[PDB]
């Protein structure tokens, strides 16, 4: 639904990456994959523990 | 050094495209290269060999 959004309206959107953290990401996916976003919004969606 | 490198490959600054140099103190003995160190490390010592 996101990209269905941002590809369709008028505004102009910058979307910079897509991340899909797996795993009990303990500590070995979460620090290699995380440290690329330094962009300034970010979008989580996670259970609450998560 | 070692550290450094290893930290900065992490974060994507050690592609096709990024050259680093170091000076001589960064690699003054030769043939001690630890893992952490790429390719293409243009770095300047005193003579190496044919002294």
């Amino acid at each position: 639904f996101v990209k269905t959004t941002v590809d369709n309206s008028f505004v102009g959107w910058d979307m910079q990456n897509v991340i899909t953290l797996d795993t009990s990401f303990e500590d070995a996916k979460t620090q290699v994959q995380l440290k690329k976003i330094h962009s300034s919004v970010i979008l989580l969606y996670c259970s609450k523990d998560e | 050094a070692v550290l450094i490198l290893s930290e900065a490959r992490s974060l994507g600054l050690t592609g096709y495209d990024f050259f680093w140099i170091v000076p001589s103190l960064v690699s003054g003995n030769t043939e001690l290269i630890p893992k952490e160190f790429p390719s293409g490390l243009i770095s300047v010592s005193y003579d190496d060999w044919d002294y």
